[PDB]
Parts: structure tokens; C-alpha cells; sequence
């Protein structure tokens, strides 16, 4: 259970330290639509 | 969702977080620091499952919101014109209002809140400066005696801070006071709208009325005089007329003037020099690179007084 | 109560009782000065409280960040809604403080009913000759 | 759950246990000091397992906490500006606020805990003093008078313990005075402020203004003179007034404001001078090794005040 449990932490490191990659592509490509989409979350939030 | 938002933005980067917070609304960035640098959540599933959800809800935000209101400028420039597109954008933006009366006071026009303001007391004034736009505030206090100028500046330079209480007791005061007034007056006709009002009509009033303009005040003479003859109808000045304004032209003058100018206007003007001229022109043109427009139009005014004078003295006319 | 409010050290020494007529007291008061017409229920009459230009300068001037550092300058101007909700903010302080001091001889209640700027505005004496005690 | 956290403290290390401590709460650090001299408890199969447990119950402590503080700062930092980011780490500071009204003493203004304070026994006042912020209480005693700052001071240095139940009625005392207050007076416009509102008027207000205020305190006026053009404008200097400005700017001086500057702004400089006098500050400032930020920022004000002269007397522009 512990060499499961060590995989699924390496690949969640691993996939998530691609998606901090990919968020910052899509960022750098719009930055007030990312601002956008948090707002919109928030005023749903409520 | 915003714990979410707050864990995505700290985990995006300072610059990208700072970038975002600049593309984002006060209250927003206010939770979004707030809640960061608070209490921060990581969920190995249940945040990625949020993220992939975000990234697929919608492609509406990556599009519409990368290019808004540069688009609408544009847009409201290449209709009408620059003078339009300015009203266009000021009703554009004075249609998002302002909840707190502090802040409705600088769309009010600076000579209206000079009044309602002067009497108050000069800490009021300053608390008020600080909250206001800096452009406006600049035109109060230029309104504003020299004496309460002067206490209100240094009241500016040394400010403390506000009471809570007296903040909201203010705000709660100055929208009772301005949420009644109507806050949009609406100026229609200046000095272009003038101008065209005398382009239109005979001669004789024509004199008349800029020499009576004049003796009231000669900068709106000058002013409306600019404004008649703007640097675009040029291309309807005939070939003499252009030909014994060359001879009083200045070729760098011209060349600077002429290198933000229609081409049209370009081939118009250069069918009354020589060939030699004329080739001569068109290369020190090409040659010539990016100039700031600011002496170019300097050399624009100065050709189009010459013109003016030239016309006025009776030697160019126009067709 | 000041201390409470304007978050500084006020010292206040009480100066002597005067008993006068009321056009004494009428003239000795500048101009323009807040007055405060209260009731002491059940007492029948009409007692004034009258706040000088220089105390409400100062008081605005702490509240709205100021240091004191500037003189007060006070050159006949009036008060504005913000100066009088100010006025109205120490006054109240000011009326509890006082029924409370009553309160240990004469228990009286404290109301406010007006406020004005100029003097001719109140006429709490049927007569400018009768006594009062300032 | 916490004699578990006390154990693994204990059998971890005394550097780490440090530095645990250091990074975390009053209370979780006495009561984690207390536990594990007090009591230890050693299980060979339940503190396995709870260890176990912790270990695999949440990836999130290890991300958000490893950087929250400083991620939000970064990004207030980079998001408006150094003076916006130093307001909204106040605000993130203050929205965590303190129990016991003596801590809440050192958030109020100097001033205000000097007045509230100083009719006090000087015991009570050295007493607050320890339990107060140091840098406020220096402040504090910069207000008292010297008697009672001397007097308060030989107290401070003397000291010899408060009995609890003293301590505990001066912490009810204050909290009766602090809590019922408002505690966040907002400051809002300082010289920042000012300098950009008189840079929007006119040259003749603009200079009877700034007269008044150097009648008022010179250093107020040269403060406000500084904040007026900051080391970031001079991209927008002209080339005529950096090439002018140039004769007067010592090579050294000009480097070492020039190292820590942007790249634009070395690169709009570097075109006023000689090809070979420009490759030679290039091969200085590349050999210029990192230096302290004090000697760059006085050799930047000493050229921006030589710039400012230059454009006073008239030999200068911008654009």
C-alpha cells in the first residue's frame, strides 16, 4: 500500500507540476480572463 | 471556490499573482490577499477536480475578455472620429457608477465640488483630496483660494489618518448630498461645434464674429481659427494655391509635417514642386524614421498658418 | 469622554460659576457659536449648552488626521453636516456626562432638542435682563 | 494527539524542534515545552500508526504552508506598487488582531498610547512598556518628557515581575478602554499623494505651493521635491537634456545609479554620449560587482537633483 500510495503522490507531483506550467501558459496568453473566471467562481460562490 | 482561487493564485507566482490582482477589482484582490496569507487549503483530489472543472466550464472568458474596451475604443475612433470616440468612452465609462458619494465627487465638474467643498473644514478637504481622483483635486485647489490652497496642502503632506467613524459619518454625508443631485451634465458644443458654425456662413459675419471672439478673448480666437481649417482638407486646396505655398514652405518643416500625412495628401502636394523636388521629397521621406508627434504637429501649424496667411492676404484659394 | 472619543489626554479645569444677566452672557459669546438648547426634564425651562469654534476645530481636526500641528484659524466660518454630526458625537458624551453628575443629587434627564449658530436664534430668557447661571 | 506531536518533537532533534517552535503559536509552544518534559508517552504499535495517519492524512500542509506569507507580499509587491503593498500587508496584519488589550496598545498611534499612558504610576508604564512592541515603545518615550522618560527607563532596566493578579487587572483595565475604541484609524494621502497632486496644476500654482510649504518646513518641501520625479521618469527626458545633463553627471556616480536601473533606461542614457564613452560604462557596469543599495540610491539623488537644477535654470526638457 505504501509504494501505491508513493506512486500516486509522484504522479500527482508530477501532473500538477505540469499544470502549474500549463496555468501559466494560459495566464500569460490572457491574464484578465483568468481575473474573469475567479470573480465569476466568488459571485457564484455566494 | 475562492479558497480554490487563492490556493491557484499562490501557487501561480508572485508576478502572475500581481499581474492578476492589477487585472482584478479592489474587493476581489482584498479577499484574494486576505484569504492566501490566512488559512490555505491543498486537497490532493478535490482540487484538482475544481481545476479541471474551471479549465473546462468555458472558452467564453479566454476570448471576449482578452480584448474588451481596446476594442471598443477602436472601434468608436474608426466610426465617427476622435471627438466622438471621447464622448463615447465618457459615457461609457461614467455608465459604471460609484456607490460612496467620495467618489462620485470627482465626476462632478471641479468648479461644482470647489464650491460644495470650500466651506468645509480644511482636515474635511484634505481627507476628501486624498480619496478623490489626483487630476481632479489638482483642479480644486487650483480653484481654491491661495491661503485655504496652501493650509490644504499641508494638510495633505502631513495626513494621519481617519477615525472610522468619521470616515463613514463623511461618506454617509456626502452621498445624501450628491446621490439626490443629478451627476451627468451633458456638454454638447465646444469650440469645434463653433468652428463649424462659422465655416458655414457669409464672409462678412464670418469677420465679424472672430474679431468680436477676438476682443473678448484672442487664445479662443486662435483656437477657433485652428479648428477651422483642420490639417485634412489640404487635399482640396488647388495645385496654385499649393504652388505659391511651396515657395514660403520650409522643406524640413514640410518633410516632418508630411510624414504622418495621407499619402494622398503627399501626391497631391508633390505634383506642384519640380520632379527633382519632388523625388528629393519622397526620399528624405522614406529616409526619415519615427518621430515623436509632437514637433510634427508643431510643423503642421506652422505650415497651415502660413496657408491661412497666405489665403487671407488673397494670394491661394481652394477647390 | 474625550479621551474615549478623540483617543488623546483632554485636561479640563472648571472655571467660576457666573451668575449674570442673560445679554451678558449673550455678548461675551462670539460669533458664529455652536448652541446646544436642551432640556432638564422635569425642570421647566430650557438650559443651553455652547460649544466654542476653537473646541469643534479641534475636535474635527483630531478626528480627521490631524496632529494639531496648524494653528486654528477661525475667521467667522459656519458649520457644515460633518461638523455638526461631529458636534452632535461630543454632545452626546457631554449630555450623559452631565445627567450623570446630576444624577448623584437630583437624578434629571438630558434631552437635546436643537442646535444653532447664531445668537438671537434661542431667547431661552422671556426678558435679555433676567439671571442666568453660566 | 498532542503528546503524539510532543513525542515526535522529542525523538526528531533539538534544531528542529527549534525551528517547529520558532514557526509556530505561543500557546502550541509552551504546551508542546510542557508536555514533553512533563509526560512521554512511547507506543510501539499506536504512535506507528498514528505517525502513519498524519503522514498520509492531507498533502495540502506541505505546499500552502511551505510559502504563504511571502507569496502574497511578492505579489502585492509586484501587483500596483511598493507603497499599495506595504497597505494591504498592514491591513493582512491587522486583520489578525489581539486578545488582551496591552498588545492592542501597540497598534494604536504613538501619540495616543503617550496621552493614554502617561497619567499612569511609572511602574504601570514601564509594565505596559516590556509587554508592548519595543519600536512602539521607543516611540512612546520619545514623547514623554525627560523626567518621566529617564524615570521610566531606570524602571525598565530595574525590573523585578508584576504579580499576576495585578498584571491581570491592568490587562481588564486596558481592555476596557481599547476594545470599546475604534483601533484602525485609516491613513489615506501622505506626500506620496500631495507630490502627485501638485505635479497636475499649473507651473505658477505648482511653485507658490511648494514655496509655501518650504516657508512652512524645508524638509517637508524638499521631501515633497524628491517624491515629485522619482528615478523612473527619466525615460521621458529628452535626448538634448540627458546629453546636457551628461557634462555635469561624474562616470562613477552615473554607474553606480545605473547598475541597479532598467535596462531601457541605461540604454536611452547610453545614447547621448560617445560610442567609445558609452562601451566604456558597458564593460564598468558589467565588471561592477553587486553593491548595497544605500550608495546607489544617494548617487541617483544626487542625479536627479542635478537634473531638477538643470531644469530649473532652463537648460532642460522632457517629452
Amino acid at each position: 500500500k505504501d509504494e501505491q500510495l508513493q506512486q500516486r503522490r509522484a504522479n500527482q507531483r508530477l501532473g500538477a507540476e505540469v499544470m502549474s506550467q500549463r496555468i501559466r501558459e494560459m495566464s500569460d496568453n490572457d491574464p484578465r480572463v483568468v481575473a474573469l473566471v475567479i470573480r465569476q467562481w466568488m459571485s457564484n460562490d455566494h | 471556490g475562492t479558497d480554490k482561487s487563492v490556493i491557484l493564485l499562490m501557487t501561480i507566482g508572485e508576478d502572475r499573482a500581481a499581474e492578476v490582482f492589477k487585472h482584478l477589482s479592489t474587493r476581489e484582490v482584498q479577499a484574494l490577499s486576505t484569504a492566501m496569507a490566512n488559512v490555505r487549503q491543498i486537497s490532493n483530489k478535490q482540487l484538482t477536480d475544481v481545476l479541471s472543472e474551471f479549465e473546462q466550464e468555458a472558452e467564453q472568458f479566454a476570448a471576449l475578455n482578452i480584448n474588451a474596451n481596446e476594442y471598443l475604443r477602436s472601434v468608436l475612433v474608426k466610426a465617427l472620429g476622435e471627438e466622438r470616440a471621447s464622448s463615447l468612452l465618457e459615457d461609457i465609462l461614467e455608465t459604471r457608477d460609484t456607490t460612496s458619494g467620495i467618489e462620485t465627487l470627482n465626476f462632478m465638474e471641479p468648479q461644482s465640488a470647489a464650491d460644495l467643498i470650500r466651506d468645509e473644514h480644511p482636515q474635511i478637504i484634505a481627507t476628501i483630496l486624498v480619496h478623490l481622483k489626483r487630476s481632479q483635486a489638482a483642479d480644486i485647489l487650483a480653484l481654491f483660494d491661495e491661503r485655504l490652497r496652501h493650509d490644504v496642502m499641508l494638510r495633505i503632506a502631513t495626513f494621519g489618518g481617519v477615525q472610522p467613524a468619521a470616515l463613514a459619518e463623511l461618506t454617509e454625508v456626502l452621498n445624501g448630498l450628491l446621490d439626490g443631485q443629478n451627476l451627468k451634465r451633458s456638454k454638447m458644443g465646444g469650440v469645434r461645434t463653433a468652428a463649424e458654425i462659422i465655416n458655414l456662413m457669409k464672409t462678412q459675419q464670418e469677420e465679424a464674429v472672430i474679431t468680436a471672439v477676438r476682443e473678448f478673448d484672442g487664445e479662443l480666437a486662435q483656437k477657433i481659427i485652428d479648428e477651422m481649417f483642420l490639417f485634412e482638407n489640404l487635399v482640396d486646396v488647388d495645385d496654385r494655391s499649393i504652388q505659391r505655398l511651396l515657395q514660403e514652405v520650409d522643406s524640413e518643416s514640410l518633410l516632418i509635417a508630411l510624414k504622418g500625412a495621407e499619402p494622398p495628401l503627399r501626391e497631391k502636394f508633390l505634383r506642384n514642386m519640380s520632379q527633382r523636388a519632388a523625388d528629393i521629397l519622397r526620399d528624405d521621406l522614406a529616409n526619415r524614421g519615427p518621430v515623436r508627434l509632437s514637433q510634427v504637429e508643431n510643423e503642421q501649424k506652422a505650415i497651415l498658418l502660413i496657408v491661412r496667411r497666405l489665403a487671407e492676404t488673397g494670394e491661394m484659394v481652394i477647390g | 469622554g474625550l479621551f474615549n472619543l478623540l483617543r488623546r489626554s483632554p485636561d479640563i479645569t472648571v472655571g467660576a460659576i457666573r451668575i449674570q444677566p442673560y445679554h451678558e452672557f449673550a455678548r461675551n459669546l462670539p460669533v458664529p457659536t455652536n448652541l446646544n438648547l436642551i432640556h432638564l426634564k422635569p425642570l421647566r425651562g430650557t438650559g443651553l449648552v455652547v460649544f466654542s469654534p476653537s473646541l469643534v476645530f479641534i475636535a474635527v481636526d483630531n478626528l480627521f488626521g490631524g496632529d494639531g500641528r496648524f494653528p486654528t484659524k477661525v475667521e467667522g466660518r459656519e458649520f457644515t453636516h460633518t461638523e455638526q454630526r461631529v458636534i452632535n458625537r461630543m454632545l452626546k458624551l457631554a449630555l450623559e456626562g452631565y445627567s450623570d453628575a446630576w444624577k448623584a443629587i437630583n437624578p434629571l434627564e438630558v434631552e437635546y432638542v436643537r442646535s444653532e449658530m447664531q445668537v438671537k436664534f434661542t431667547n431661552i430668557t422671556t426678558s435679555p435682563n433676567d439671571i442666568v447661571v453660566n
